[PDB]
Parts: C-alpha cells; structure tokens; sequence
C-alpha cells in the first residue's frame, strides 16, 4: 500500500496499492457490481487518461500500451481504506 | 579496527547514518573538511563537479582542479602554488612519514602543470614543472624548477631531478639539456593556456544548479505524506555527547 | 548512485562474488528483467560515493 | 602499516561521508556561529556561555 | 519556617540553577508560589518589613526583662556532691 | 514652549529604547546584532538635521556601521556621531569642550574593546597614551578658555587666548609636530577604527571651523612641519600603517594650507574625496585595487585626488602664497616615491584572494566597488560643483 498521508479516508485502496499489475500477477479490482468502469493513466504521461470497463470473470486485461493488468472481483464489501485497515494497522 | 563513529568531531557526532547501498543519488562533494583539517582555496578556483577534494589542503592563485581529479590530504597538509595546472584524474597524495626525514607534505610551487593520471606523493615541486600523463614521483623526491617530465615516467623516492635538464625514463634519466628560451616562457605558456582553459569552464558555471528541485520534490511528497522526519540535530547531539560522557565516566572506578 | 550498481544476470557467467537479487517490479513489466547479480559487500566495507563498483564483486571485511 | 592505517583512513571517511544533507546544513551553520563566537568582544560572553561542538548556550558566565 | 526561596541560597551554582532552571518548584521543600493578590501581599509582607527578625527580637527583648541565673561568686558558691 | 525641541526629546526616548531593546535581544541567545545595525541607522537618520554638512556626516556613519558586530561599540559610536554632530552647531567653547572629550572618550573606548590576537596588549598602551596626551591638551584647553572667560566676561571666541584654541584644534587633527599620536594609533588598532577616526572627527571639527572659527594670527609653520614631516616619514617607513599614517600627516597639513587661504569649497571637496579613499582603504579585499587608492592619493591626473590637489593649489595662487604652495607641490613629488613603491608592492604581484569560510562571502564586495567609482566623479567635478 502506497503511504495513505494525505489520502482521503474513503479513498477505497486498491487504487493506492503497491504493485505493477503484470500478466502473470494482475491487480485485483473489487467491485460490488459485475461490470466496473476505472481510469489508468498512461505511464508516460500524467495527463492522459484512458478510461475502460473491467468484466467479471474475464482474462486479465491491459488499457493503456505498457501499463498495468487489471481483473475484476465481484465482492459485498470494499474496503473504504483510511479508517478499514490503517485503524488495524497491521 | 576502529568505529565509523566520532564522538570527539569538530561539529559533533552524527545522530543517523546512512547505508551507501541505501543512496538513491549520488551526493558527491567536491570539496569537504577533513575533521579538523579544512579546505583553502582562492575565491576564482576552479574546481570540477566530478574532482575530489579534501582536508588541509592549500591552493594559491589561478591554479586548477580538473575533472576527476584528487587532493587527498589526509595523512599530511598540502599546498598549491600560484596557478598550477591540474587536469584530468590526478592524484596528489602524501603518507606520515618519509626516509628523507623531511617534511612529508607534498609541495607544489606555481606555474608548473599536470598532464591527466599523474600520482604526486610527498615530493616537492618547484615552481615552473611540467608533469607529464601517465607519471609519478614517490616519496620525498625533489624536482627542481625550470623542468619538464616526459610522460611514462617514474621517479623514485628520495631522488633528485636537476634543473634546466629533460629527463625520462623508467626509471628516469637524462635526455636532453631544456633550451633557454623553453625556461624563459614555454612552462609560463602551458600554465596560461590551462588557466585559459580553467576560467573558460568557470565561465559558465551556473551554480548551485537546478538539480536539487526533484530532490525537493520528492522531499516535499514526504511531507505531504508526513513521512518526512524531523530531528534536531544540535540537541540530539547533546544527548549523545552527555551520554558519552556518563559512559565514559562510569567505567573508570 | 553507481557505486552499488546491478548487472546482468547471465546463463553461462558463474555468480560466485555478487549476489543475484529480484529487480524492481517495474524493471520486470517493462523491459524484461527478473535477475540481476548486485555485489555482496561487507557492511564494515567503505566505498566512495563517485567510485564505479557494479555487479559480481565481493569485498571483504573492512 | 598500510594495512593498519588505511583501514583507519577508509573508517574516517565512511564517517565524513556517510552524514546526512540536514545534518551538513547544520555544520555549517554551527561554523558560521562559532566564528561569530570568535570574536572576544561578543556582547554575548559576558552572559551565556556556548558549547564548543553546537554553539549553544550550556550555561551562563556570571 | 524551614522554607526556601529562590535567590536565598548563599551560593552561585545553585542561584545560577535556580534562576535558570525551574528545579526548586519540583522540591516541595521550596514553599509553594504565590497564586492571588492576598498571597502575593503575603510574600512581600515575609520578605519585606522584616518580619522575621521581629519574632527573635521580641524574644530577646522578653528576656531582657526576664530573671537571670547569675551568682555572686565568692559570697556565693555552686552546687557539688560528696563524690567530687 | 518646547515644541520647537522635539527632535532632541526623540534622540532620548530612542537611546532608552534602544538600551532596552538590546537588553532583551540579548537574553534570547542571539549572536549577531544586523537588526541593532539598522534600527541604529534609522536612529541617525531621524536626528540629523537638514544641512548639508550634517547629512554627509550621517551617511558616512551609516555606511561605517556595517564594519562592527557589537552593540556597545554601536551605542559608542552612536554618542561619539551626536558629539560630532552637535559640534557642528557648537557656537561656544563650554559645549565645544564637552563635544571634543566625549568624542576622545569614546575613541580611547573603542579603541580599548575591539582588539584580539596578540596585538591587544600594543592596542591598549596606544589607547592609553593617546588617553594622556588628550587629558593633558583637554586641560590646556579649559585653562586658556577659563582664562578667556575672565578676560571678556563673555562667551565670546575672540581676542589673544583663542591661539591655544587653536592649538587645540590642531592637536585634534595629527598637526605635526602633534602628529606622533596618530602614529601609534595605525601602529597597532584595528582598521575600522583607524577607518572611522580618518573621517568623521576631521569633517566636524572643519565645518565647526568653518561655521564658528576666526583667529588673527597664521598656521603656517605648522603647515610646514606637517607636510615636510608626513611626505618624509611617509617615504622612510617600510610598515604600510605608518606609511598611511604620514600619509594622512600630509593630507591634514594640505587641508590646514588650504585653510589658512580661507576658500573653503577646494576644502571640502578635497577632504570628501579623500574620506572616500579611506573608505575604500580599510575594507579592501583584493589587492588590485590597492594601487588605485595610491593614484587617488599620488595626485595622478585622471582620478579624483589630482584634481582635489588641483583646485587647492589654484585657490592657494589665488592669494599668491607662494611659499606654502611651492612647499605643497615639493611634497607631493615626494609623495609619489612612495605611492609608486606601494604600486609595485601590490600592483606587480601575482593575483590571489582568500575565499571565505564562515559565510559572509565577501562582504564589502558592494560599498568597494561603489567607492571604485571615482573616476567618473571628476566629469562633476571640474564645473562650479561644491561652492
């Protein structure tokens, strides 16, 4: 998890993760829905933004060229990190 | 055997140390004391960004420091006559002690030049000298002024270089009596055309630099994050010197 | 800085003074790099901060 | 010899280099107010008494 | 009273410390500062206008006009025992 | 109604002010005084009346209040500039009397405090002769006023007494043979001191001359003796402080010349550039500019000392004192022997400046350079500029 100092309390991390989603170890997407939609940026530009839709029960997939993989996991609670797991601070 | 820490420093000793292998950048300075022993360096110095320099080391006049170069006085003082030409990846050392039995400083007097990978060791220069590339004189050799050393040349310790002579070699002998006019103005030539060189590059030098802004940055997404630390510095100090000194005091009785 | 600085874990060059180490999660997505051979230094070890120290090196005590 | 003095060398510079920017900052503060200290007639010595090392009152003269 | 006061120490290191240092208040032995306009009164009554010299003053003066144990040696004598 | 004094009650509500302000400062630890140093010349520039002269004398202080770093040398020097100042509007004896020994007392104390080193101990056997000598010329001067006084019954400055006024003037000034005390000053104390003393009692004691002075007698001899012995002595000593000391013998009795001719415009011209010279003087950091001060004090054409030697000697031909003007221009030939030899010694020389350490890189690089600017000056110069 990337430092939650001046992170909004119900940011809900995931987004704040530490990793690079590859294809062999994507980033897991919680969703409360089947379908989802994210924004990823381009790695080589802060200013970009591509936004696409995550499905449940699909293939990881990439959005922008050299980016992340994502896949999405259906679930009844996403953890509202800020007040979920820095309280635990485990 | 000895602890990288001093509590008995000029300034104190450090509070946190830092692994090299946990440097990110590289903070390399080009100049930097040596506990007690401080640098002196004229006001138009030209010292290169990737040069060493340490300590007690004296520099006079127009002389110069060029790039990779290193002043390492660490065992010994060292001088620096008036504009002396350094270049590229020299070496200007010195030890504690000589066979000579005189001092072991490593002196150079003004108006003598350095071709780049030349090691000077506890030998004295006089003024007016050419250093050739690739060159080295030992310990507690003398070479006398209105000199040129060929390059690939070694010189013993203890040894004596006559003026007015060329000599090479390994080790060094005579070759050639230097002409009148070569004493008159070509060493002069070579220190004024290094100096040129010198103030040319000193010329554009945009110091401190905008490097340091990324640095900040980054420093400043600490502070964002408030991972940023704070410590004084002077009082942690003081706790560390007080405990050095109830340490140390209780374990004489 | 350089004076801790990786090589490339190669097949037929026998890792036996440096280390090999996982790279950086980034290096790995991008330009396809999973090993690499970092020296194994002695913590009492000092190196300059402007030397060139890179890969399989092994540097003793003190 | 060598062996013994240069280990005593390499030790003396890993301490010079390894400090910390903050704490060279502070250094060359400290050495700015020391030479301010080191003139006899400062108004200061005939109330607070400094430390050599941070150039901090440890305590009064009188 | 067995009290004390800062500036009434006698020396330099302990004036130096109490003067600069609040170490005194942390001793209950030091008596307790003032806190209102009565007790503030209180302190300037104690430290001026004496009122610490008047009580042994009066003590002496009460003495002054009291008996005394003074005999008329050799027309008197003192008191011994048969096993001087 | 008092209303016409103000100014004088606020130089007082300042002074307590600034006792106390400095008090305070002082219990927090600080360790350098630069807002003291600024508070201070605000001070003198709200007490300085509107003159001429008097404005000169404050920004030539003011500037000069960036050589010290402790405040009781900053409350001695504030005093002795309000003694200054307010001999400049001394119209008696009582009061010039007054203004004289509070500027000596404050000179021998500044004098005493800033030394260091090993040459503390020559400083205070200087301050102390210097100490004497002023004592003994201080009661002179109270007899022969006291002996006016009961003369006139007035407060008059006229009739025989008022020739050891003079005297006392001259003694003020270094007027060989009363000279030698300035001798032992550059000997041994510092120089800012030596820098502040060159400037601001002289250009007092000038315009309370000029202002509230008339004699009827002459100063000549006197003259002569300062300006054979200063070019002499300044050619004869191999120290540079008593080089610059006879120097300054010479100049002073240049300016008594230009004096006993009345004409006081070439005075204060000649006395400005030369208080400019000694700015410059006693902060240089490199040596390049050394020579400069020696072709500015040499009287080479094409900078301002020429010049100011120049107009002296046409005023001193407008009278046609022949001798005197024909000893000057004897003197200040031998006045070039050694301003050359001053070039030689640091003109012809390999080029080298320490860096600094502590900070403070260079830190007169500004008022330097400033005063280097004096060869422009004579453009102004050479019309009607300071009558």
């Amino acid at each position: 998890y990337r430092p939650l100092g001046d992170k909004e309390l119900w940011h809900e991390a995931w987004m704040y993760e530490d990793k690079f989603g590859t294809e062999e170890d994507p980033i897991i997407v919680p969703s409360l829905e089947a379908e989802r939609i994210i924004g990823v940026t381009d790695p080589e530009d802060e200013t970009l933004v591509v936004w696409g839709i995550l499905k449940d029960g699909e293939p990881p997939r990439q959005f922008v060229e050299n980016g992340e993989f994502y896949v999405l996991k259906h679930v009844e609670y996403i953890k509202k990190v800020g007040d979920v797991l820095e309280a635990i601070e485990g | 055997g000895v602890s990288s820490q001093f509590f008995d420093a000029p300034n104190g000793p450090s509070v946190k140390q830092v692994l090299i292998e946990d440097e990110w950048y590289n903070r390399q300075r080009s100049i930097f004391p040596l506990l007690d022993k401080e640098p002196y360096y004229p006001v138009d110095v030209f010292v290169a960004p990737n040069a060493v320099v340490c300590g007690d080391v004296d520099i006079y006049g127009g002389a110069s420091v060029f790039f990779g170069a290193v002043l390492r006085g660490d065992l010994n003082k060292i001088r620096l006559g008036n504009r002396s030409a350094i270049l590229d990846r020299a070496v200007v050392h010195a030890a504690r002690a000589v066979p000579t039995g005189l001092n072991a400083a490593t002196l150079i007097g003004e108006k003598v030049t350095v071709e780049p990978y030349a090691v000077l060791r506890s030998c004295r220069v006089e003024p007016k000298v050419i250093i050739g590339a690739r060159s080295v004189v030992c310990e507690g050799a003398v070479v006398e002024s209105e000199s040129i050393l060929a390059p690939n040349s070694v010189v013993p310790p203890a040894r004596r270089i006559p003026s007015g002579e060329l000599w090479g070699g390994s080790p060094a002998k005579f070759i050639r009596k230097l002409t009148d006019h070569e004493r008159d103005r070509v060493l002069d030539d070579v220190s004024t055309h290094y100096h040129n060189l010198a103030t040319m590059f000193r010329r554009e030098a945009l110091e401190p630099g905008t490097a340091w802004r990324d640095v900040e940055a980054w420093r400043q997404k600490l502070v964002d994050q408030g991972e940023y630390e704070w410590i004084n510095f002077r009082e942690q100090k003081y706790l560390m010197r007080l405990q050095h000194e109830a340490e140390a005091l209780e374990k004489l009785t | 800085n350089l004076a801790f600085a990786p090589v490339h874990r190669k097949p037929d060059v026998p890792v036996n003074a440096g280390q090999v180490v996982p790279a950086p999660p980034a290096a790995a997505r991008t330009l396809k790099i999973k090993e690499v051979v970092v020296p194994n230094k002695h913590s009492t070890a000092f190196v300059a901060a402007n030397a060139n120290v890179l890969g399989n090196v092994k540097l003793g005590a003190g | 010899k060598s062996a013994s003095c240069y280990a005593e060398l390499s030790a003396i510079h890993k301490f010079e280099q390894s400090k910390t920017f903050e704490e060279q900052y502070t250094e060359s503060c400290i050495i700015k107010d020391r030479a301010a200290l080191a003139d006899p007639s400062n108004s200061v010595h005939q109330m607070w008494e400094y430390d050599s090392q941070t150039a901090l009152v440890a305590r009064a003269k009188r | 009273g067995t009290e004390r006061r800062p500036g009434e120490s006698g020396a330099w290191k302990q004036i130096e410390r109490q003067r600069y240092a609040s170490d005194w208040e942390n001793d209950p032995t030091f008596k307790r500062t003032p806190k209102n306009l009565a007790e503030v009164l209180d302190d300037s009554a104690s430290m001026l206008l004496l009122t610490d010299v008047w009580r042994g003053m009066a003590y002496t003066l009460g003495a002054f006009f009291d008996k005394k144990v003074t005999i008329m040696y050799p027309f008197e004598k003192g008191q011994l025992s048969p096993r001087f | 109604x008092x209303x016409x004094x103000m100014i004088e009650l606020d130089l007082c509500f300042g002074l307590l002010l600034l006792i106390l302000f400095g008090l305070l400062s002082l219990r927090n630890g600080h360790v350098s005084l630069a807002h003291i140093r600024f508070i201070c010349q605000c001070w003198l520039v709200m007490i300085t009346p509107l003159e001429v002269q008097d404005f000169a004398l404050c920004i030539l202080t003011v500037v000069l209040l960036q050589s010290f770093h402790s405040f009781e040398a900053l409350l001695f020097l504030l005093l002795a500039y309000i003694g200054q100042l307010y001999m400049m509007h001394s119209c008696n004896l009582v009061s010039f009397y007054v203004c004289l020994e509070a500027q000596t007392l404050c000179v021998v104390v500044l004098c005493g405090l800033l030394a260091r080193g090993a040459s503390t101990s020559f400083s205070v056997e200087a301050a102390l002769k210097f100490l004497l000598l002023s004592a003994m010329v201080s009661g002179m001067a109270l007899f022969w006023f006291s002996a006016m006084y009961q003369r006139t019954g007035s407060l008059d400055m006229v009739g025989q007494e008022t020739f050891w006024i003079l005297l006392v003037m001259l003694f003020k000034l270094g007027v060989a043979p009363m000279h030698m005390w300035s001798v032992d000053l550059y000997g041994s104390i510092p120089k800012s001191l030596l820098l502040y003393l060159s400037t601001a009692p002289k250009l007092s004691l000038f315009t309370f001359w000029a202002s509230s002075w008339h004699h009827d007698f002459s100063v000549g001899v006197f003259i002569l003796f300062s300006m054979f012995i200063g070019s002499i002595g300044a050619y004869g000593q191999p120290a540079l402080r008593s080089l610059f000391a006879y120097s300054t013998i010479n100049e002073i009795g240049l300016l008594l010349l230009a004096v006993e001719t009345a004409g006081f415009h070439t005075l204060y011209q000649h006395l400005g550039i030369y208080i400019i010279t000694q700015l410059l003087l006693w902060n240089l950091t490199d040596k390049r500019l050394f020579a400069l001060c020696a072709v500015s004090l040499a009287g080479l054409p094409p900078f301002a000392g020429f010049f100011g030697k120049a107009w002296i000697f046409w005023h001193a031909m407008s009278v046609q004192a022949f001798s005197l003007l024909a000893a000057a221009l004897f003197c200040t030939l031998l006045s070039l022997v050694y301003y050359l030899r001053v070039i030689r010694l640091f003109w012809t020389a390999p080029v080298h400046t320490a860096a600094s350490f502590t900070g403070a890189p260079n830190q007169t690089t500004l008022t330097s350079a400033c005063a280097v600017a004096l060869a422009f000056a004579p453009v102004m110069l050479v019309k009607p500029f300071v009558i």
